[PDB]
């Protein structure tokens, strides 16, 4: 959301407070959720700069 | 300038410390809007004195 902190927002993808735009999400279980526990998935929690 | 017109905090400084771009926004609009008024209001004694 604009302008939120966290480690999603600050070091993985943030947002501008003058942004124009819409943010649409699901839940994925029915496609991601699988046995295989999709961990492929990644955050940059630690980084050196936001 | 002591005063805060609405605002959280006095000096805009302590305001910058934690408070984030979100809510500082917001906060410091409150604030230079109080202050402008009142330097506009000043201005207009000072025209009229």
């Amino acid at each position: 959301a604009p302008g939120q902190t966290g480690k999603i927002a600050d070091y993985n993808y943030k947002l501008p407070d003058d942004f124009t735009g819409c943010v649409i999400a699901w839940n994925s279980n029915n496609l991601d959720s699988k046995v295989g526990g999709n961990y492929n998935y990644l955050y940059r929690l630690f980084r050196k700069s936001n | 300038l002591s005063s805060n017109f609405g605002a959280i905090s006095s000096v805009l400084n302590d305001i910058l410390s934690r408070l984030d771009p979100p809510e500082a926004e917001v906060q410091i609009d409150r604030l230079i809007t109080g202050r402008l008024q009142s330097l506009q209001t000043y201005v207009t004694q000072q025209l009229i004195r």
